[PDB]
């Protein structure tokens, strides 16, 4: 009888609310990315769908910036939405200061607004959940938005309805500076390891930035060949 | 592994199953039902064009029994085919979950009518403490007539009874249940050709407790 | 094909079938019912004017039964022609959603309302437990009497017995019951007017469990 | 035509005739009420001073059946009286809609109250088992008298019994039904009076489930 | 110390126990559950198809105790086993609280199902109280059987009684008991079915009431 | 008791308002569109009605601009407004960028406006659905705004009571870069079969476009051949 | 449970509120009116009431404009309100345009009005429905604007407690071009077989347009002809 | 489960809130008025109160302006209230253009104040019922505005719970252009005949006003003489 | 019944929503801090995770200027969140009078806002409880803000679900002025004494300021001392 409202504590001083949108991005298909030696790399799980769709726009990967980019898992609707606000913040960001410099206040940003929504009536979170990665001033950056606002940075993590198992094996595999070829099957491996018996990982998006250089999105055949 | 039990389970049990039951609900039974409404019906003033003395206690009138029988059958197997239509649903009824229900309570609603069909399918002597309306004799007809008829042999037969009443209550017992018979069946037909259109009207939503397309929302 | 099968059942039974029933009743029916009032109205009067002797509990008095009968019989077909109605109203309530229902209640309350015109049709020996208005004697009222009647006959019959109370006991049974025939005849009249009533007044959603022009807002 | 039959029924059944009901309730009625209540108030103590002995279970004290009599008859009367009110309110309960309803719940609670009138008018022995107010005897008041008395003249007559309570169990009933008459007569009083009441502060709403001068909003 | 107690029970009654209870019902126990169903559909027609006389009433009928006995005992069975059910689930009642109860629920009603099970698992005479539908005989089928047909005997062996009816009766009890087998194992299917789809569905939540990874958003 | 308000997640993370207006819309009449050979097309289904009423003002398919042009399905009402929203927003583009460059910023503009109505209380989002088509510096374009703000381009795809059945059909016949007239039929052939038995396929309307050439819709007598 | 507020759909998709004040709608005496050679006509049935009320202000018939005028059916006050803002909106188009050009736009106007006031809590859509008529740059024209904003134009239709049997009449017996006189008795017709048994169809007010002319109201002797 | 809100439509379409204030304007004591041979009247019953209150202050007759006057009847607090603003809009309007030239504005402004109340959550209609009486470049005039900002203008009508009684008389007796003082008493016979048996009506307060004069207040003693 | 909203008292006259916030707090992993001979210190528990999670963003402690630090414990979102303001308003307050003076009013900015919402609807408390510590013309400082805008100052306290326990140690054991390296033991102490049976403190975070220096974080080999 709490979990009404997006502003109403339970007994034990819990949202309901907001952990239910933390929901809605679990029901969102898995993705994955981690740093490595100069840069990172993103990997996204897609069950193939009607060929009548333009592959195009469905890339759970999106380009913000040439040396930034990211991931989303949940609502759909809410997940184009954000992807802009990140879009544009990005911008701002980058005019203010002549330059994408610190690739956090790009995530504080998002995470603000996302915030926001989880503390005041007559409005309701967003069901999504933000992996960003690419690089700034300081280097290889990889974050996680949840849908209440909270970002952490990590060298490895994933949303998704896989998230647990996928973290659950990089948390006791993962080895820092990997040689991205080398990064990149680990996550793989990772990723694969989240599905249910039986599934046969398809082909998953995969996009990498490094040290220098803007990032790039593997063609589905470079990527075939992690199979 | 589990899912495969589940699926095993609903497979001897399709909708086709439950279906077909309906089919011969509108068809088969129905006619049977008023078969034996219109052979009671007439037993009934069979009956009613008598006078009754010493001898009709000594005899079981067989002409009733068989008309009892007839109807007890008939319950016993409209009970079957209920219960198959239960299954059918029951084995149906998805993860306990607060929201998207909105299927579910369609087979309850669609359950709780099947009940009443055969609760009243299946007999129950005048209990006495029921506020509601007292279950048509149903299954146990058969027996409880006998029963009743036994207890008025005993006080006519013995030395025998004088009570003229009793004997007018011999003749009662013997119509009296005929009539019941007409009576429980009319209802019947009534019950059920309302769950043949109750069961029509829902069968998407009986076998599917609700849809699931989210891959076009979340993602 | 399943629509057909629906629509097959909602045929026999159509509207002008349970249109009839309540013609006949605001005719016929209710004439025959004060028809049996007045008899036992007077039937009654008829034993009140009178003192009982070992005699009258030797042979059962037959003018009585035939009121009793008669309004046995009558409970008998306002029963079924009550069953008519309900069918009519049962093969035509609407898919189970949660939304738009408005109508539904309409043959909810109609129903409901049905239910106590029969349930009060249909007889029911002072069980003893209900807390409500104790059933009319209904459809068993002619067993009850006999059932009653025979017991103090057996006690008055057979060496017999000297209470003399018990032979007022028997007086009393002939009347009391005669009472209750008017008692029931009377309410059954009220109830019946206000089903008439209440069918007459919403028929029209009755059949029409909800109207829909969708194709005006929705394109 | 549908219509004209509505019609039909509410003229004969008109707001006077039940209004009449109340004029006779509120005069003539309450005099005899409580003229039963004198003459059982009175024919008690004209038993509560006296010795039983085998004697008084030989012959029915006719002074207290007339007294039961009387009762009986008039709630008789009240009870169909109270029944014209019923059909008169019955057969206009408007159209079942969800809105507007304001006026019905009036004729609701003014039915409601009705019952509880006729439904204490009507007898009922103590049945053992609704957790309410015992219902007064009423109706079959005059029956029960004779059944428990009978009971205890059978033991005391025949050999005949030897128990002293026996004897005086005697002496109680015939004591304790003309209480029982009092006491039920005492309650009607108060029963009435409030249904008179109900019903001439309620009657403009009772036939009037609800005005309609739409024309002046909608148009 | 406590925490090691309440460890101490769960794992003597682990998932893997119920869940083994599952299976042992999809398997084996539905085998048997039909077996004496057929053995009783048929020990009922080989009744039916004869005539009683006094013999038949000195002699109790073993095919028919058997087949009743091979029912009690299925049902004593698969009472056990349901019990198991119970405890593996209760002994995983979360504390109390008011929030946060979302599996809890699946608990409850995973359980509240077992009962309906066991519940029509375990015998009860007519009661003659209850308005829900009547238990179906259960585990002390096999006493009611003979305490009926005990009494039938009794008034026909011994002088002996000349009711003929009161020999159907005899005959019926057999017959009428047969039926009562089929028609309470027919229903167990129904039931045990639903609560394996049921368990098999919510078992996730049934061990786990509720998770809880609090560590991400509290810190 | 969650399905009350636009903005409470349900248990499951779902938001059983927007899911209901999706349902709004699956009481429309069927209509898809699919590009082909320079330039798409798009297909109609009309249950003809009064003659007294004005064909002019009964057509499910509306030309937003020269270029581009939509169809809807769902509340009547909710239809007209966004339509014009559609023109309006199509205008403003043209005016501060010179033409109406990118079909897509079109589509966003009603995305963003349609997702909206679907995060705040005091409101009730749109029980439309929108199939964009037209012409632009890229070429053939084709996308689907559904309620809750989601856009996804095609290459095929359909809305209404239909949708399933239709884009079941298309989605194992279609074909790409199909001469005009024979895509017209596939699609006529894929919208035939969305019907149900016993209904007979009344006259449809159908328009298109194909690169550097303004939309044209097919007359009556035009369509009437592909019957 | 559903039927409460304007902003909740129900489980099928359907905004219950506005249907119901659709139904306040068809609580008001039926009106029709039709286009024929030249101009439209407008009929209106008024149950006669008491002569203590100035005919003057009893008139379900107004002039919006010399060229163009209305007609509505439901909630009197809502009724009034309406009436002034078709007036008052003509005015401002007429003003920012130098004339009345579309009589179309002044339709849209209070569509998009009407329309609003089904979309937001805190707020209750009007009850009455408006056919509008006149001529514009273009010619006879007829719309029927209903509470949910919804616009159509005829060539003949009608609103009321009847429109389903006048238009079901007129849906098959409705003839164009008709000469003024001849179109306003079929309309006569029509209106009558609108009635109930034993009803007396009484004077109903009429007025009429024509390519060129300003409107004009049949004066109760010169309508007291078709009886 | 619907008469809650003022912006619940019931499913029969209607809004018993509205309703129910027209509900709290029939406990207020009637009052009518009508025009004859140049200029009106107004007839108010008052069953005469505590001598302690100043009679100046317990006159439900108001002079809006020397030319025009109304008459209320409900809830005495929004009684005194639109009181005011007909008082307050009758100068605005007098001076936007010089004079108080159509008295039908002022009830227009009157009345669309009273209708909004009916249309907005948050807020409550007027239990109030006002009849307006006066003369304008046009004439006698005669209008009654009720809680929903309904208008219409009349010859003759009365407000309070007895209205129904008090038209049911004119509506059948009376006869226009009667000279003042028998026009005076006809509505002296109306009124009488709306009491309950027994009841004695005590001294109403009566004003007229006629083509070229200004309004005037019969004194208690030229009153007292059509007792 | 009305621990429902913010702003309804119980009939004892408490503000249970106001409590489960500070429910929410009790629900974070323990953390105190002390000031001594010169200076302040704080510790935080911290039960090591996902080697994934870059340990730069999952420090409880926070630097928001050179010379004053705070840690959070609770709703991780709300934590962030009521960090920044604490950064922002350090800020403000150290232009407006160019250095941050009172260390106070920087609590008091955070402690105000954090009050407000716990008086209005429509918005919902923060459910966290933040330590400050840190030198200010005064000297050393710490302070205690909980949910409801409450502030304090100490010498010792902690927040967390061990707080209690860990106050209950220092209520009895803590004595002033302990040079640094003393004080961080004894705390370590306190703060181990708040586990369960079984658990071994793992390595806690910590960091001081000593009057006329900056702060200065431990670093986990400086810390691996204490153990």
């Amino acid at each position: 009888a709490y979990d009404r409202a997006i502003t109403v504590f339970s007994p034990d001083g819990r949202l309901f609310q907001v952990e239910y949108a933390r929901e809605a991005v679990k029901k969102g298909s898995t993705a994955l990315g981690m740093k490595f030696a100069n840069g990172v790399l993103l990997i996204s799980d897609k069950k193939v769908r009607s060929r009548l769709i333009e592959q195009n726009s469905i890339e759970k990967i999106q380009l913000i910036d040439d040396y930034v980019a990211a991931v989303t898992s949940g609502l759909v609707a809410d997940a184009r939405v954000l992807v802009d606000f990140a879009r544009i913040s990005a911008q701002q960001e980058k005019v203010t200061y002549g330059s994408l410099v610190n690739i956090e206040n790009l995530v504080k940003r998002v995470a603000d607004q996302m915030q926001q929504y989880t503390q005041y009536g007559g409005v309701r979170p967003y069901g999504v959940s933000l992996i960003f990665a690419g690089i700034d001033q300081i280097g290889p950056r990889l974050f996680d938005c949840d849908p209440a606002g909270t970002i952490n940075e990590y060298k490895a993590t994933a949303i998704g309805s896989g998230k647990d198992a996928v973290v659950s094996f990089l948390e006791r595999e993962y080895k820092e500076n990997l040689p991205e070829k080398e990064a990149v099957t680990l996550g793989i491996k990772a990723l694969k390891s989240s599905l249910e018996e039986g599934e046969e990982l398809k082909a998953p998006e995969i996009a990498s930035i490094t040290v220098g250089n803007k990032y790039r999105i593997y063609d589905q055949e470079e990527v075939k060949k992690f199979l | 592994k589990r899912a495969a039990l589940i699926q095993n389970l609903r497979d001897s049990y399709t909708e086709t199953s439950s279906f077909a039951v309906i089919e011969e609900w509108a068809a088969g039974t129905l006619q049977e039902i008023e078969g034996i409404a219109k052979a009671a019906v007439e037993a009934h003033a069979t009956i009613r064009n008598s006078t009754y003395g010493r001898a009709q206690a000594e005899k079981s009138p067989e002409q009733l029994l068989g008309v009892l029988q007839r109807y007890q059958d008939l319950c016993h197997n409209v009970y079957c085919q209920a219960e198959t239509i239960r299954t059918v649903i029951a084995i149906r009824i998805p993860e306990h979950k607060e929201a998207d229900n909105l299927g579910v309570a369609v087979q309850h609603a669609v359950l709780k009518v099947i009940d009443e069909l055969e609760i009243k399918t299946l007999g129950s002597g005048e209990k006495s403490g029921s506020g509601g309306a007292p279950t048509p004799i149903g299954m146990y007809a058969l027996r409880e007539y006998l029963s009743a008829r036994s207890t008025v042999e005993d006080k006519l037969l013995g030395g025998g009874s004088q009570s003229p009443s009793l004997l007018l209550e011999l003749r009662q017992i013997d119509a009296d249940f005929m009539l019941k018979v007409e009576l429980a069946t009319t209802h019947l037909s009534t019950m059920v050709r309302a769950v043949i259109n109750a069961y029509l009207l829902n069968w998407k939503k009986l076998i599917q407790p609700r849809g699931g397309h989210l891959d076009v929302l979340y993602r």
